[PDB]
């Protein structure tokens, strides 16, 4: 029996968590009242791994709603499954981050950091076999920018053996929703790459490109977009929570994932998407399935994978099915398009079935694919950073909350030694 | 009490539908009763070239 | 309003027919919430002959 | 830019837009269908504690 | 909560919060004697109203600002007419003699009567004041009450609250029309001694308004009323996200994060978007894309000042109603791509988006009621170019000693003049310096 | 879809087009505050064509309407479907028209057409596929003739691949409004050969012979007379605003309609015509309208079509019909009239048809006809043109106002190199 | 297995197949939803088949122009059409061969290209391609020849049929329709396995004679269109006694690789109540066809030698009865051979009734659908010869075609091949001497 702490913060984390557990609440059968309401036993055999059993059937999320700012999460609070969450893991503090690295690191967020892990400390023993957190956050802006990855490093050294998913929302190439975006999301990423073990790039445009031209829609809310991210968030982690043949946990996907400790850098993809128009018409089967997950067209990444190898793919499938359309439509992609996959590496798709479809849908796959083509990511966030650090500016605010020029300067050669050795496993 | 409103509009135009169908079968109906009662009185309606 | 749904009756003879091609709107696929929960253990590894279910 | 047209307007992404109603009312049916939906929901109470 | 203190400085200042608080009463159904008729109400929960008025156990919704003037007869006027019953009698604050236009008794002589009073209060209103998000200070660089009255009290602020976030809405001394002679000497000799002490400060001028107003509103002969109802809509939209909820939650501390660059560049511009006249806005489209580029057009801008003269150094954008970010995506595309807008090449990240669930609510009055609305505020360089002409207004008049003995037999020492001017002529120095594209 | 801009220069041109927004509004469901009040689905089915909307479902015309006496804009204003029109569309200007073609073009009209410009640069770059713009002008007089061709040539030269349908009223033969028509008109069609597309010549006295002899109204104004004019610029624009088989747009008129590009002046006609009286005994059919179309009594240009060849015939139905009837009753026609219709253009008949017919009305259709008869309208232009210039009458107004002698002569040259083909072509 | 795709190009093509899908849904048995009303491998030929039970088609209404496309997925069909095929541009074409082929080409040729891949990815046997058009519009010339130049280039190895709309030697309804025509002719030529004509006039006198409607009107031509359609491709729809699929077209009705104009004629196109006064035997069934008044262009077959004809018998109809019905017709001295071909005929049969729509024609026992290919189409291409060469012999109209996107040139080009094609027919029909 295997446990997930779903730990998240700042305006952008805590309403992707709102989502997710509408979304999970969704699947497990667990109406906004906290009682269990479903119809089969599948999804109460394993409810313990989202969700707390406590007296009377309420079932508690295992979540840690954290902000520095306490006006989007009370908005969770009141949201559609708002009342059931506990009360005691809605930790908080009065003030703000001001979109500050600093003022998310090395102030009063070090200080609320504290009751934080005071809170998941006291959930980690409501436990026998834990196997992780999950953080969903935003890399550019605050709250989650500092105290999120100060939260991953604590929590790093506090327990070492334990699997880290962060769902990390990066910066975005044709507009910024923060001036200081570069900063922060790269001082956010200096500290990811020496601790989290899986993290997933989720990009707002590649959002719009999903939500217009797959699905679409002409007034597309942050409703369906961190609806999106918590399908693929919920699709990851499958065989947890239900059978099948071929399960696979976090632990497994990532072992099965990461070729070196430091290339840990995903892109992912959900992908039975189909329009409202067009949902009657879909003939929903494997190689389908795979045609939509290998475009470059479904991806939650703002970066084509078509410039770059892939260096490892996971597909977690889901769905009553014969799994050799699953193994010959891998073979099959892998022989047709060759140049976009690595050579040193053979055979270099996991297949992960599980047996329940998502609720509502009947045969669903999730995308994880740790790509070359995540480097114009780095390059790009490399331009913006030292674009406006060579002329020093938007920087008094951060030297002003106790950090100097060389976090900066180290934070950039970090993120410098992440381009270097995914550019030379793309050219060997 | 937003979403309470939404359902109310719903429910306005399924009742409008539903309606809208029933007077449309009366009418038709109506016409074809007219038109043979007329037959009977010895007159009949106008169409354009019937 | 609030106080009229009840009043407003909804089961007239349209003429329509019930289900079927014409109408006026479809009952099934609105929502099949209701998954396919039907393991591949469950499916095909079922008691091959009836047994009668049954110590002390 | 464009004109940004309303519904039934039959220019622009008008036929998504008109999918989508139909999902809309058709998903509200399905709830008229099972009973669960809000135009009743207290209506056993609402009116049942009001008698006089 | 997420509560801030407004401060009002002379009779610019004061008649900024009158119309200001008319349209916060009406934004949260507050009525003019100090109660709510009904909760239930997406204005008046609690975490809307509570950012602006406090409670009482008599439903008295008491203000959180201050209406300091050193004279009489503003302050009179705001306990005088409809408002009497709202604001508490300690909380508008009035002097016994008028600062006569000079910086010098706005500073130096007559602020020592008054200062401790005034610090009292804010003391007060910031013990109930749960999580202080800053001040929002409203005054002119013109009359002696805002020139000097404040430059004392963002001193004493920094001193007892050096932490926290100061939020200027400063009337900047227009480029041509004016309303004095010594609003060159004053200007000058305020933002010498607030530029170290005032956090960000959103300049917004009067004949721009005047021009806004000609031109879109339709209404040839309109008055202070029509002209600061406008910066009541700014500030409306400005501290509005704290308020309601919305898409994006932007916070007080963020502005001065997302428009202050460096140390003394604080600077930025104000415009907004809906300044249309009720009989004209219902045959437009007033889409995302639309309002977006109406900021960003060279007439649109709240202070006369041209953005083709100079580039860009930072750019806030608070979208306010049924916005969608998807037209906002494409909206600031769209003007990222063409030429005339003109960035630095030191911020190609150069945009904040704020978005608010929140319907504009209209006053009576002028403006339109629409539900769609963006204020945006541009820190830019071409603001050097007014700052050099006032400069040269300073110089023209200080070459030979005009209305130099009032500022000096008062209370001033003469090097305080010089020390201005070389301050001033730093931050055209600084601005000039930011300027350039880099070459190293 | 498809958009056309509807440009309105001079007293006339503001008159006429307000009785065709009159018209279109009535055709379409729009009431006169603008709110969509209709009875069918299929009005609503292409209201972009004339309209833009606003918040709320208020449909405002796009229309640029434009003069130098702002008295007549007081007029549209007030006048009944005058609060629909967008305010900042009403470009005026406080000066004088003085029915002077030198007053309205080299001068205080062209101190407006940069203002006027900047309103038909905005309305047409708030589309996605514009077909084009159509001005509603008096061929003689000032203003519509003079800052109207000016207006004709900046918007060619800025969109030089859409359709410019121009409805101008020509002068008349029997009377004159202004004694300085022959000059106006010359030096305004001297620029409609090279610029507009395609003309619409809308004689006085030609349209008004059909209020005797087919209407047999006694006192008919001008509120009359525009209303056919109206009925024709919305018989025209009838397949692109409403389905029906063998669709046809303005492009398609004009490339089945105009054979040379200087040779594309034409004659209107609207013909379910009949007197109050004998509208209870008549036999309303195909048939009978395309007779009505083909007789000499009904269309609105003073030119018979017995003096000259037709080169190309378009007619545009409206209503439920049948299509053999049509094909075979234009095959009659030019069966019959075999001698007045051209040899070298085999099939010079443009047919096309739509569903829904003009309320109050069971079927109607537009006629356009191009023959070798607009050559007495422009030889008569020509030869009165030629009787005030010979003694260099009422040109002092023009020569003081910034005109020069020469281009005179060049606009005289280009009337009879344009009488030139229209007659070559007539003996081929 | 045996299936083919549908591209309906320009309001012509669009409007006659929605005529076409009218006939096909009531005739294999699936409600205009789309879903099969059920109590078998037929349903497969045209109808793919998706999940629930629903059958989409195979077809691709595609059309430069709005309001023809929107028709259909706004009225009784909207639910059968995946509106991802129902591909639209936003200007019309205007009745140019340079607009509907040169400038708006490339932004619709890439989406349609696409659909017909994606249609042809869940296909086993691509039997052929069923392409329904005119020679008139702009849309149904340009488009058409830009997809007949693609898909030769992406499908070369299989057979195309184009179902096409000749433009009437005596109406019309355009006055550069024989511009677009011989344009388009000529583009398409080498590209078209075999084109089938059907001409406006023909089915006007149709209409007014053997239906007796007076007043016919399109959805009444485009059904009797339709009727033709659903008769040449129903043996690889149903089972019969000798079934024919396009490859025995595409190998028994051309003699020599260029001449591929075979014309097609129906029997029963009588008028509801109007056969109970004779046998509608099958000499009535092969007469009919071979009658000069319902051959569906206007050619005389008298003026002409029939090279090859297949006839396909559809309903109860013993194969002894078209022998017997074959040796009748040989012995005609008005229906003239050509020498080289002493066996000119190709049967089929199919035992399945043609199925009524509620509408002008009514349900027999017996149909057929006969192709010939007479040289007597050579004086049909002559008409619109002598209308171009009028039309061209002083540049009429030319320049909306050349300044957009033509060269001078290609009018010659077209009126070469033409010539040749002229050419071509006088020697194919002339007699053997050596
Ligand atoms: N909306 C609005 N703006 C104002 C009003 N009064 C002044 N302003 C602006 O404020 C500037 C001067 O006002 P103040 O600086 O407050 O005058 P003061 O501080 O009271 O100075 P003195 O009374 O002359 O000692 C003018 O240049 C105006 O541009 C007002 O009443 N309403
Ligand atoms: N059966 C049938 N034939 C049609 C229909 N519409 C047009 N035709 C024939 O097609 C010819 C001209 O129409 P099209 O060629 O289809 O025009 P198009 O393909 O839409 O191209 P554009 O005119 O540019 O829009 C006419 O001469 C008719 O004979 C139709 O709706 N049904
Ligand atoms: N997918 C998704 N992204 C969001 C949502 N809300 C905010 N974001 C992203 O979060 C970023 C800004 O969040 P931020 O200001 O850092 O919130 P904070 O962490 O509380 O300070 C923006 O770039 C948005 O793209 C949401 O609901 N869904
Ligand atoms: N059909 C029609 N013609 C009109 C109307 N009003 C004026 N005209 C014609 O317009 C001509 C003169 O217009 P003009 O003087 O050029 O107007 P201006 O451009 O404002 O100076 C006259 O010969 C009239 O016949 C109208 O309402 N309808």
């Amino acid at each position: 029996m295997r446990e997930i702490v779903h730990l998240q913060a700042g305006q952008c984390g805590n309403q992707i968590g709102a989502k997710f557990w509408e979304v999970i609440s969704d699947e497990h059968g667990i109406d906004p009242t906290g009682t269990y309401h479903g119809d089969s036993d599948l999804q109460l055999e394993r409810i313990n791994v989202y969700y707390n059993e406590a007296t009377g059937g309420k079932y508690v999320p295992r979540a840690v709603l954290v902000d520095l700012e306490p006006g989007t999460m009370d908005s969770v609070r009141s949201g559609p499954f708002g009342q059931i969450f506990r009360p005691d893991n809605f930790v908080f503090g009065q003030s703000g981050a001001g979109n500050n690295w600093a003022k998310g690191h090395y102030t009063e967020g070090a200080e609320l950091v504290d009751s934080v892990l005071d809170v998941v400390r006291k959930e980690a023993e409501s436990c026998d076999c834990l196997q992780g957190f999950q953080l969903t956050h935003s890399l550019g802006g605050g709250t989650g920018s500092g105290m999120g990855t100060l939260l991953i490093s604590k929590i790093r050294e506090e327990y070492p053996d334990r699997i880290m998913n962060t769902f990390s929302v990066v910066p975005s190439p044709k507009v910024s929703d923060t001036v200081v975006e570069p900063y922060n999301a790269t001082l956010s990423v200096h500290q990811l790459v020496e601790n989290t073990d899986e993290t997933y790039c989720i990009d707002n445009e590649a959002l719009y490109d999903i939500c217009f031209r797959t699905l679409k829609l002409t007034t597309p809310t942050y409703g369906d977009l961190n609806h999106l991210v918590s399908a693929t968030m919920s699709g990851v982690t499958t065989c947890l929570r239900f059978p099948g043949q071929l399960n696979a946990d976090l632990r497994k996907l990532a072992v099965n994932m990461v070729p070196f400790p430091r290339l840990h850098f995903f892109m992912p993809g959900f992908a039975p998407l189909t329009s409202r128009g067009s949902q009657q018409y879909r003939a929903l089967t494997v190689p389908e399935l795979t045609q939509q997950m290998f475009d470059a067209k479904n991806m939650m990444a703002a970066c084509d994978p078509r410039h770059g190898r892939y260096l490892t793919v996971a597909a977690v499938f889901r769905g009553r099915m014969s799994m050799k359309e699953v193994d010959e439509q891998m073979l099959n992609v892998q022989n047709k398009n060759s140049s976009y996959f690595v050579e040193w590496i053979p055979n270099n798709v996991k297949t992960a079935v599980c047996d329940i479809p998502p609720r509502g849908l009947k045969m669903s796959a999730t995308f994880i694919g740790n790509s070359t083509a995540i480097q114009e990511l780095f390059k790009r966030i490399s331009e913006q950073f030292t674009a406006m650090f060579r002329r020093k500016a938007f920087l008094h605010w951060y030297t002003g909350e106790g950090m100097d020029e060389m976090e900066f300067t180290e934070a950039e050669s970090n993120m410098n030694d992440l381009g270097n050795p995914v550019v030379t496993r793309g050219a060997c | 009490q937003n979403t309470v409103v939404q359902e109310l509009a719903l429910a306005n135009k399924q009742l409008l539908m539903v309606r809208q169908a029933a007077l449309h079968q009366l009418f038709e109906k109506e016409h074809r009763q007219y038109q043979q009662e007329l037959n009977q009185m010895g007159k009949a309606f106008y169409v354009e070239r019937l | 309003n609030e106080e009229t749904i009840s009043s407003g009756i909804i089961e007239r003879d349209t003429g329509l027919p019930a289900t079927g091609f014409g109408a006026l709107f479809t009952k099934h696929p609105p929502d099949w919430r209701k998954m396919y929960t039907l393991t591949t253990y469950a499916e095909e590894y079922a008691p091959p002959y009836q047994y009668q279910p049954f110590p002390c | 830019a464009k004109n940004l047209y309303g519904p039934g307007v039959r220019m622009g992404n008008w036929n998504e837009d008109v999918y989508l109603e139909e999902e809309r009312m058709r998903d509200f049916l399905a709830k008229r269908d099972e009973g669960q939906l809000l135009i009743q929901k207290n209506r056993r109470l609402k009116e049942n504690l009001l008698r006089p | 909560q997420r509560e801030c203190i407004s401060v009002h400085v002379g009779q610019a200042g004061v008649q900024i919060g009158n119309a200001c608080w008319e349209l916060y009463c009406l934004e949260h159904g507050i009525q003019p004697d100090g109660q709510m008729p009904s909760d239930k109400t997406i204005g008046g929960g609690d975490d809307s109203f509570n950012t602006f008025f406090s409670e009482t156990g008599a439903g008295k919704h008491v203000p959180r600002a201050v209406f300091v003037d050193l004279e009489p007869t503003v302050i009179d006027e705001v306990r005088t007419g409809t408002y009497r019953q709202l604001f508490h009698p300690e909380q508008l604050i009035t002097g016994k003699e008028d600062a006569a236009n000079n910086y010098a008794r706005g500073h130096y002589t007559i602020g020592k009567e008054l200062i401790d009073l005034v610090l009292d209060r804010i003391r007060k209103l910031a013990d109930q004041c749960t999580g202080l998000q800053g001040f929002l200070i409203f005054h002119s660089f013109g009359g002696g009450t805002g020139s000097g009255f404040t430059s004392l009290l963002m001193e004493r602020l920094s001193v007892d609250y050096g932490k926290k976030s100061k939020l200027e809405f400063s009337i900047y001394p227009a480029p041509q029309v004016s309303t004095a002679v010594v609003e060159p000497y004053n200007s000058i000799l305020t933002t010498h001694t607030t530029l170290e002490h005032s956090d960000c400060a959103f300049m917004v001028d009067n004949e721009a308004i005047y021009d806004i107003c000609r031109r879109n509103l339709d209404i040839e002969r309109p008055t202070y009323t029509n002209l600061n109802r406008l910066i009541s809509q700014i500030v409306s939209s400005i501290t509005a996200s704290l308020r309601f909820d919305g898409a994006l939650n932007v916070d007080l501390t963020e502005f001065q994060t997302n428009l202050v660059p460096y140390p003394r560049i604080h600077f930025p511009l104000a415009t907004y978007a809906p300044v249309i006249s009720a009989e004209k806005a219902y045959h437009e489209q007033l889409s995302v894309a639309e309002i977006t580029n109406a900021c960003f057009e060279p007439a649109n801008q709240m202070v006369k000042c041209d953005p083709r003269h100079g580039k860009y150094m930072a750019c806030c954008l608070l979208y306010r109603g049924d916005v969608v970010p998807k037209d906002v995506n494409a909206a600031i595309a769209a003007i990222k791509t063409k030429r005339s807008i003109q960035f630095v090449d030191w911020c190609p990240t150069g945009f904040k988006v704020g978005i608010n669930y929140q319907p504009p609510t209209v006053v009576p009055g002028d403006l339109a009621k629409v539900q769609r609305a963006v204020c945006m505020l541009s820190n830019t360089t071409a603001i050097a170019e007014a700052w050099a002409r006032l400069d040269h207004k300073f110089d023209l008049m200080y070459a030979k000693r005009a209305f130099v003995h009032w500022y000096v037999g008062e209370g001033m020492e003469e090097g305080e003049f010089s020390e201005a001017r070389e301050d001033m002529a730093a931050l055209e120095k600084d601005y000039e310096e930011v300027g350039m594209d880099s070459v190293e």
